[PDB]
């Protein structure tokens, strides 16, 4: 076997006004 | 002996580029019975070819049919390089191959079904080419196949149903296709698999409950299909699961109560996959588990406080969804939990303390809630404490003023609460604050000069409090961008050196006190998009020196003292969409400059000292849409006829003037919603086309005593 680990979903950041 | 090196030169011609070794290597020398010296290749005991390794030359050709000569091929390594063309079913001949790695080509077409004559094979890449079509059942019948990557390519159809005839697989990676259809239920017969990525494809229907056959499985991506149905996973096999996301599907039914067999899980993930229903207790069961994101959802309930015997819980997200309740004051146990998102939900209550005591707390984002409360002095206490976001709720009491101190501040967001008291000095004292938004709240006093000392300030927003006061003065290499302090009391001049922060884009200092004159040095601004002074008791005139802010959208002057000319220099705000002056002092006549801004769509300049007459260069103004208000300005003459050109006008206010004329010209707006001529001297009938708000809007005419009627 070979790569890199698949990086799970985010989601949305928080944002701000 | 030399018939291996034979096919070996056969294969050489269909290759476009190869590496000079090659074209120096390959080649027939009547002394030489054996390719084994050969550039990319390694021979047997027996001295046929055992390897043809490629890898990362940079080689563009078609791999030949000529391949399943090599009856002796261990490993065929071609990944990364310029490939093209079909991969050969003829490879279903290297009887001894045991690698083979296609990887990172431009390979195309269909994946052979041939590759089941494989007996040795172990590992097979595809991925990162062009591959196309279904996928072959043989595919999952090849015997000793371990892992197996199809990842980015054009593959098509349903997951083979001999998927289950696989019992050696052991990573199987099928993510970034075209892959549609159910997930066979014969999933669950491939009894090795660990690494199963599904993800970014077309499935739909359920996730099979076969997948709880599988107990050696580590990690599971079902996310970006379409999926639907309950998500039936967990049972006593899922003790070896790290990994599970889920997210972007739509299913019907809650999280799965069962996670709480899976013990090792490390990361549990299911954002935007239509989840109802409660969080379960359960998931404090989960001692390994440091993400947790159930984020965008329609969850329901409160947070179980189970959830606080989450040891090594570092993100909770939980945003976007209509949870319910106080939050636990089990989670301020957590002491490794940096970032806990609650945005975006029903919550209510206070903040426990023991949340506010963290040590490990950077992020604390809990906008748009009912949550309410004091901001306690232990806040000042968190010194890993990063974002705080706490805008839309109910807290109440001072800020308080330590905050800051213990340092490192970098995002504020109180905006909309109830916070009382004056704005803590101490804010910026680690010289990390970006965002310090107060609008919105009960605040009062002026503003620190400390503040203004903070050159990291991105976006400064205090609108709408009772604050007073004079302006900080702000510095050369303040990074400030966004400014709005528009609804308070603040007064005094406006600071010239605001004209020396080079990435302002947004000024809004509307409805406050400011006196004096619009210093020039705001023509330094060339980010600036949009100003509103409106609102203020500004006097003097429009330095023409504002003509340099080229990147202007939307300029607002109104309701000030300001007179003078307005300056033709300002024919090169070529980006101005908006221009408002009404009720101010400005003389001159009405600016003649304006069809040269082919952006503007809206032009107020109300009750002014302009004079004159309406220009006809009024009447080429490409984009006038939204109003044209020339009231008020003890303007003289009759409509000109340029005037009628504006077929996208939607409004009109041409009331309160001394103009003597006709109304004839008013029959060319085509668009015209609305207009008000009033305490005018037109002579004459109305209009036909002025009818249907004539009928509705009658006052609009007054002031005119031989209007007639049809
Ligand atoms: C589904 O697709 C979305 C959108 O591309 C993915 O969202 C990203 O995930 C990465 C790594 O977690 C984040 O850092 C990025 O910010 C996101 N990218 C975008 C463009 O939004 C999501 O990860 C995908 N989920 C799965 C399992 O495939
Ligand atoms: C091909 O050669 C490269 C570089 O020597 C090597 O790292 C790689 O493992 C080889 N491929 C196989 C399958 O042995
Ligand atoms: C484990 O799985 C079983 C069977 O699916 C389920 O009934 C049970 O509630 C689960 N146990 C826990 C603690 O999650
Ligand atoms: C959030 O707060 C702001 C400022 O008070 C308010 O004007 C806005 O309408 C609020 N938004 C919601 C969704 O309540
Ligand atoms: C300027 O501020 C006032 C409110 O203070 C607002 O009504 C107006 O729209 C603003 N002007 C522009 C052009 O955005």
């Amino acid at each position: 076997k070979q790569r890199g680990k698949e990086k799970v979903s985010s989601g949305r950041p928080g944002q701000h006004n | 002996l030399n018939s291996d090196g034979l096919t070996l030169l056969s294969l050489l011609k269909h290759l476009d580029r190869v590496p000079p070794q090659v074209t120096s290597t390959w080649k027939i020398n009547a002394s030489e019975a054996t390719p084994c010296n050969w550039f990319g290749i390694t021979c047997d005991d027996s001295k046929n070819v055992a390897s043809l390794n490629f890898t990362r030359s940079r080689v563009s050709g078609q791999l030949g049919p000529e391949i399943g000569e090599l009856k002796s091929l261990q490993i065929l390594d071609l990944s990364t390089n310029n490939f093209s063309g079909t991969i050969p079913s003829t490879l279903g001949n290297c009887t001894k191959l045991a690698t083979l790695d296609l990887s990172e080509n431009g390979f195309s077409d269909k994946i052979p079904d041939t590759l089941d004559s494989l007996k040795r094979l172990e590992v097979l890449y595809l991925y990162i080419n062009f591959l196309t079509g279904e996928l072959p059942e043989s595919l999952f019948r090849i015997p000793k196949l371990q892992v197996l990557y199809l990842d980015y390519n054009n593959l098509t159809g349903p997951i083979p149903q001999s998927i289950g005839d696989a019992k050696e697989l052991v990573e199987l990676s099928m993510y970034a296709n075209q892959f549609s259809g159910n997930i066979p239920e014969s999933i669950g017969n491939s009894s090795s698999l660990q690494i199963l990525y599904l993800h970014r494809n077309k499935l739909v229907g359920s996730l099979p409950e076969s997948l709880n056959l599988l107990g050696n499985l580590t990690t599971l991506f079902v996310g970006n299909n379409s999926l639907q149905g309950p998500v039936r996973f967990g049972s006593p096999n899922c003790k070896n699961l790290l990994t599970l996301d889920l997210s972007y599907n739509e299913f019907e039914g809650g999280v799965p109560p069962a996670l709480g067999n899976c013990s090792s899980l490390d990361a549990l993930v299911i954002v935007s996959g239509n989840l109802s229903g409660t969080i379960p207790s359960s998931l404090g069961m989960l001692k390994n588990l440091t993400i947790l994101n159930l984020s965008e959802n329609r969850l329901s309930g409160s947070i179980p406080a189970e959830l606080g015997n989450c040891s090594s819980l570092n993100l909770l997200k939980l945003n976007d969804n209509q949870l319910v309740g106080g939050i636990p004051s089990a989670l301020g146990k957590l002491r490794k939990l940096e970032s806990l998102e609650l945005f975006e939900n029903r919550f209510s209550g206070e903040i426990p303390i023991e949340i506010w005591k963290s040590q490990s707390l950077t992020q604390l984002l809990v906008y748009q809630n009912n949550l309410t409360g004091e901001l306690p002095v232990e806040m000042t206490e968190m010194k890993k404490l990063k974002i705080a976001t706490l805008f839309n709720n109910s807290f109440y009491g001072a800020i308080p003023p330590g905050l800051g101190v213990n340092s490192s501040l970098e995002e504020v967001d109180f905006i909309g609460n109830k916070l009382t008291g004056e704005i803590p000095p101490n804010l910026c004292h680690g010289r990390k604050l970006r965002i310090l938004n107060l609008g919105s709240n009960l605040l009062h006093g002026t503003i620190p000069a400390s503040i203004g000392h903070c050159k990291t300030i991105r976006r400064f927003i205090l609108r709408e409090n009772n604050l007073s006061g004079l302006l900080p003065e702000f510095s050369q290499d303040h990074s400030l961008s966004f400014l709005d302090f528009n609804s308070n009391n603040f007064e005094g001049p406006i600071p010239g050196s605001l004209g020396s922060c080079k990435n302002l884009s947004s000024i809004n200092l509307s409805r406050n006190r400011f006196t004096g004159q619009i210093p020039p040095q705001l023509g330094n601004l060339q980010n600036l998009g949009y100003m509103n002074l409106s609102r203020n008791l500004l006097e003097g005139s429009l330095p023409a020196q504002l003509s340099n802010c080229v990147s202007l959208e939307r300029f607002d002057v109104g309701f000030n003292s300001l007179n003078g000319s307005v300056p033709s220099n300002f024919s090169n705000w070529k980006g101005l969409t908006t221009l408002v002056l009404s009720e101010n002092r400005f003389s001159g006549g009405i600016p003649q400059f304006l069809p040269e801004l082919k952006k503007l769509s809206t032009l107020q300049i109300a009750r002014n000292a302009f004079g004159g007459e309406i220009p006809s260069s009024i009447g080429l103004i490409e984009d006038l849409i939204y109003d044209l208000d020339l009231s008020g300005n003890g303007l003289t003459g009759e409509i000109p006829a340029k005037l009628g050109d504006l077929i996208k006008l939607t409004r009109l206010n041409i009331s309160n003037n001394n103009l003597t004329g006709s109304l004839s010209v008013l029959k060319g707006l085509t668009s015209l919603l609305h207009v008000d001529v009033s305490n005018n001297q037109f002579t004459g009938p109305i209009p036909d086309n002025l009818e249907g708000q004539l009928l509705s809007e009658p006052s609009s005419f007054s002031g005119n005593p031989n209007l007639c009627i049809p």
